[PDB]
RNA sequence: AAGUUAAGGGAGUGAAGACGAUCAGAUACCGUCGUAAUCUUAACCAUAAACUAUGCCGACUAGGUGUUGGAUGAAAGUGCUUCCUUCAGUACCUUAUGAGAAAUCAAAGUCUUUGGGUUCU
RNA sequence: UCUGGUGCCAGCAGCCGCGGUAAUUCCAGCUCCAAUAGCGUAUAUUAAAAUUGUUGCAGUUAAAACGCUCGUAGUUGAAU
């Protein structure tokens, strides 16, 4: 098996969440980044954690990945989904109620005017 | 059968105080339940309470304040002399400066300290913390 | 019967834990037999290197802040 | 407590519980006090407030709600009991 | 007031369900043909009213938790603690947030509201450990256990979760002096309502 | 201490904003930091300063496979000699970890004791307000109100604890398999606890509500 | 000890309930505690079943199936796997 | 239930007994026969894990889901069903600032804050 | 946890236990503790025993609710 401990992990989730810009869909590319902006004295786990890292960014296309929080996501998320709608859905010119609440609004003595029934 | 009404009127009033019932219903009433109660109220320890007329042993609703610790009978009613208090208010009560231990004597329902001060003895009901 | 006492950090297996840990051994003769002795310390983590180099880091992969 | 002298031999006083009287000690965690603002006839809210004790017993048993709209339709806060 | 409660006629708050649980007993108006609870709407009302006033009344708002765990809550937990200047969760609980205090995410508040206390039934559960006065929002069938002002709703239609707290933040707006009454609320409801 | 507060509490009582423990009582606070209790008795400016024993220690097995496996439990009592008491329990590997462990945790769990008198009221009360009664496991113990001179009349535990709560005169009887210590030691504290919770007459007329200090010094501690 | 709130059986308000006898070992069995199984059952498997359809007359044919309505003692159920050990808290899970 | 006495009845099952197997042995478990008994009428005996291993009468204290037998009040009916309320049996689920050594308990709760009446051990 | 002797023997020990060649417990030397002109041992009796319970026990599973109902003596009995 090849299952990758949390030592590989951790570190490739890091260098994922603070040099985001970098990082592309080139393996080779990923590699020579890692091999300056962290510390590992032996090549094969250098060579492990660049390609985990490579493997989170095809992740990343078909949209948020769940243990990774980069900002530039939820900004652009939150812009399309703050999305007004030109005129509310609350307002309907004809309020409609069941027949037995009807009268649960007279019993008070409240006025609402355009209520009818079913 | 029932074989006594002042037993299970104080039983009922000390389940609901336990719970913070603000209110408790009494079925059974007799006179002895009335001077009972008016000793409780006398020593501030329950609100006012109502008789109810049925034609009927009567009821009685009585107020609450959250206030009592206990209230029971000695079933049977020992009768107990003069200098023979000590002893029994040293077995029933919690302290020497709070409680109360009831007799019904020939001069009328009273409290220890009150039949001390009358000089009589009488036989034993109740007490109340 | 054998008591241990312990205190920190260590290392048991691989390479690292013949470099980066000391080791000595003594006996004491007593009237009734001879007692054993054994202390191992680990040292701080620097331990030079087959490149005579202080490694100070044996295994951890500590990522650097980006500049701002 | 005073001694003969009319000097409090108490620690400190504990308080009641607003709805049973019933003398919350110092471990029960699961009692709460309520702060309710006032409004000044123009509906902000101004400096005051009103205050109210609960005791973990009724709160453990379900019954704060109702005994706290009890509280507040006493002080005229509320319409209905 | 009159559309507040035309509004609530519009969404689904005043609809409950069967399992009627007695201590909500006196919050129901009636039950109708096919078994459904009916919610009175008066009283919400003035409950609502009375909740903002309680709120308004602690000093910094940022001591104050609202919690909702079902995902057609989130959106209304968290545009209402953006518009007021409370705390929100919205979501997964973490069993020893308000009780182990080496954890990493403490937040020891002063007041705690609730979407729905049968599911949020750890947060009501640990609130009881610190002395804090839980503030719900419950339906035909909800436990009361330590729970202290319970506003009658239903919990279970997103329009319903999304007008009550579009309410309750209003409300909170006008005790403050950020803006007068008889001008309503230039944000619109949609804001708070899912997806 | 040079200490680094974590909580709300921690915070306030490490500045003098709060002037006596009995400040917290009243409020009902919980106590998460021994430091607390350490401040509020150093041993200068403090009359009575705190006390500890190491009360027992006992070995516990649980005989895995390959033999058993032993560790221990201490139980401590501290006291202030005046109004204040605790008990505390820990168990671990060795024994001063475990009477360390044993001491934080009795500190945690202080509490106030309210005290009276037989009779007329003096200077200096001197004996428990009424009867109280406490409970563990098959233990009952009971304590009753006694005069001026008679000292405490109970086994050596008993005498010891009364002695840390700064009660001075007590009858006392007990029931139930009393050679079980932890059950024993429980059922005292349990009912030393009890004595302010009792509602007598004197503490029927009712005070208004002082303000809490999380409400109090809210700007201060937000300024952090 | 006292495993079961109602003793291993269903018997209320009553004194005494006669007995039956297991299919499998004979033994005798109050009612009220035998594991009843009512079992339909078809007279042969289904590629059996088609040889028959094709050889019969009719051209509309439906095989009868059986009712067999079996019961067992705890000792011959439990060795068949009708029934197994649970644990503690599964033990009440009825239906 | 077994067992005893007398008169009947007597298919199936079958303490005893006799065989055939397994086994080192097998007076047993398995198999083939089979006597008393098991059933009826008239008399004895007085025992069982005859168990809810929880005596009987009375008061109080909590929510829900059912089910057996009456009664009251309202709707879909080809004076009949469904719903609501109430009395009397009878179970189950959740929870108890209630109880226990615990298992667990709606009583095995209202007990050092110890006494409603009473019989047996 | 001092020094010699013995070695599952001799012995000690109210109870738990000690003694099989390095005995804090046997036999001795020294040193310490307790009460003290007094101090040990045997038998009986009281408290300890809420282990005889009126005050004040326990009876599902630890010892313990008669197989079940009727019934005389006894004990106990609504409100005015
Ligand atoms: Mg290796
Ligand atoms: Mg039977
Ligand atoms: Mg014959
Ligand atoms: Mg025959
Ligand atoms: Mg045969
Ligand atoms: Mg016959
Ligand atoms: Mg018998
Ligand atoms: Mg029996
Ligand atoms: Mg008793
Ligand atoms: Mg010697
Ligand atoms: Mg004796
Ligand atoms: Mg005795
Ligand atoms: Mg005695
Ligand atoms: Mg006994
Ligand atoms: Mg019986």
């Amino acid at each position: 098996g090849r299952v990758r401990t949390k030592t590989i992990k951790r570190a490739a989730r890091q260098i994922v969440e603070k040099y985001y810009a970098k990082l592309t869909l080139d393996f080779q590319i990923n590699k020579k980044i890692t091999e300056e902006v962290a510390i590992i004295p032996s090549k094969r786990m250098k060579n492990k954690v660049a390609g985990f890292v490579t493997h989170l960014m095809k992740r990343i296309q078909k949209g948020p990945v769940r243990g990774i929080s980069l900002k530039l996501q939820e900004e652009e998320r939150e812009r399309r989904l703050d999305f007004v709608p030109e005129k509310s859905q609350i307002d309907v010119s004809v309020i409609y109620v069941e027949p037995d609440t009807l009268r649960m609004i007279k019993s008070l003595g409240i006025n609402i005017s355009n209520m009818k029934v079913h | 059968v029932r074989m006594s009404v002042l037993a299970d009127c104080l039983k009922t009033i000390n389940n609901a105080e336990k719970r913070g019932r603000r209110q408790v219903l009494i079925r059974p009433s007799s006179k002895v339940v009335i001077k009972f109660l008016q000793y409780m109220q006398k020593k501030g320890y329950i609100g006012s309470f109502e008789i109810v007329d049925d034609h009927r042993s009567g009821k009685i609703v009585v107020n609450l304040l959250g206030r009592i610790n206990k209230c029971a009978v000695i079933s049977p009613r020992y009768d107990v002399k003069l200098d023979e208090i000590e002893k029994i208010i040293t077995s029933i009560l919690p302290s020497r400066l709070f409680g109360h231990l009831i007799l019904t004597t020939p001069y009328g329902i009273m409290d220890h300290e009150e039949a001390r001060r009358k000089h009589t003895g009488g036989k034993v009901l109740g007490f109340f913390f | 019967k054998s008591m241990k006492f312990r205190d920190g950090y260590l290392i048991s297996t691989g390479e690292p834990s013949k470099r980066f840990v000391n080791t000595a051994t003594r006996s004491a003769q007593l009237k009734q037999g001879v007692l054993g002795i054994k202390v191992k310390i680990m040292l701080p983590t620097a331990i030079d290197t087959r490149t005579g180099l202080t490694s100070i880091l044996p295994d951890n992969i500590s990522v650097l802040e980006p500049k701002t | 407590m005073f001694n003969d002298q009319k000097v409090l031999v108490d620690i400190y006083i504990p308080r009641k519980c607003s709805a049973t009287s019933r003398l919350i000690p110092a471990k029960e965690h699961g009692a709460v006090q309520i702060n309710v603002g006032m409004v000044d006839a123009n509906g902000v809210y101004n400096g005051k407030t009103e205050t109210f004790a609960i005791s973990g017993h009724v709160r453990q048993n379900g019954e704060s709600d109702a005994c706290l709209n009890r509280l507040m339709y006493e002080k005229k806060l509320l319409s209905f009991q | 007031k009159e559309e507040s409660i035309a509004k609530m006629l519009i969404c689904k708050v005043h609809i409950g369900t069967k399992n009627l649980e007695n201590k909500m007993k006196r919050y129901v108006y009636t039950r109708a043909k096919d078994g459904v609870h009916i919610i009175n709407l008066a009283k919400t009302y003035e409950k609502l009213q009375l909740a903002a006033r309680i709120i308004v009344a602690i000093s910094n708002p940022a001591d104050v938790v609202v919690v909702s765990a079902r995902p057609f809550g989130s959106r209304a937990v968290l545009k209402f603690a953006q518009y007021t200047g409370a705390q929100a969760i919205a979501g997964r609980w973490t069993p020893g947030m308000l009780t182990n205090q080496i954890i990493q995410k403490f937040t020891e508040p002063r007041l705690l509201i609730v979407t729905d206390p049968r599911t949020d039934a750890q947060s009501v559960k640990e609130s009881a450990y610190a002395n804090i006065p839980v503030i719900a929002l419950c339906d035909s069938d909800s436990p009361l256990e330590h729970v202290d002002i319970a506003i009658p709703c239903n919990n279970k239609g997103k329009e319903s979760i999304a007008l009550m707290y579009w309410l309750l933040a209003q409300e909170v707006l006008y005790l403050k002096g950020v803006i007068p009454r008889s001008e309503p609320w230039n944000v619109m409801v949609d804001m708070f309502l899912w997806r | 201490k040079n200490w680094v507060p974590v909580t709300k509490l921690g915070r306030l009582v490490k500045e003098g904003k709060i002037v006596s423990i009995e400040e917290i009582y009243l409020h009902s606070l919980p106590i998460k930091e021994y430091q607390i209790i350490d401040y509020f008795f150093q041993p200068n400016e403090c009359s009575h300063p705190l006390k500890d024993d190491v009360v027992k220690i006992m070995p516990v097995q649980k005989q895995t496979r390959a033999g058993q496996r032993t560790r221990f439990k201490a139980f401590v009592a501290i006291g202030d000699g005046n109004g204040h008491c605790g008990l505390g329990v820990k168990c671990a590997k060795e024994v001063a970890t475990a009477i360390r462990g044993a001491i934080i945790s009795a500190k945690l769990s202080l509490i106030p004791v309210r005290r009276g008198y037989w009779g007329n009221k003096i200077g200096d009360p001197h004996t428990v307000p009424m009867k109280v009664s406490g409970k563990c496991g098959s233990v009952r113990i009971r304590l009753v109100p006694a005069p001026r001179g008679t000292q405490i009349v109970g086994a050596p535990t008993t005498k010891k604890m009364l002695n840390f709560a700064g009660i001075k005169d007590c009858f006392s009887s007990s029931c139930g398999k009393t050679k079980t210590k932890g059950n024993f030691l429980r059922a005292i504290f349990n009912a030393l606890s009890k004595t302010y919770g009792y509602l007598t007459p004197d503490l029927w007329k009712v005070t208004n509500f002082d303000k809490s200090p999380y409400e109090e010094w809210s700007d201060f501690l937000e300024t952090y | 000890p006292k495993k079961r709130r109602n003793g291993g059986r269903s018997k209320h308000n009553r004194g005494h309930v006669n007995p039956l006898r297991c299919s499998n070992c004979g033994r005798c069995v109050p009612k009220d505690k035998a594991i009843k199984r009512f079992n339909i059952r078809n007279i042969v498997d289904t590629s059996a079943q088609r040889d028959i359809k094709e050889a019969s007359v009719y051209s509309t044919f439906q095989l009868p199936k059986l009712y067999i309505k079996q019961c067992y003692c705890v000792s011959c159920a439990i060795h068949s796997r009708f029934v197994r050990v649970r644990s503690r808290e599964q033990r009440r899970v009825r239906k």
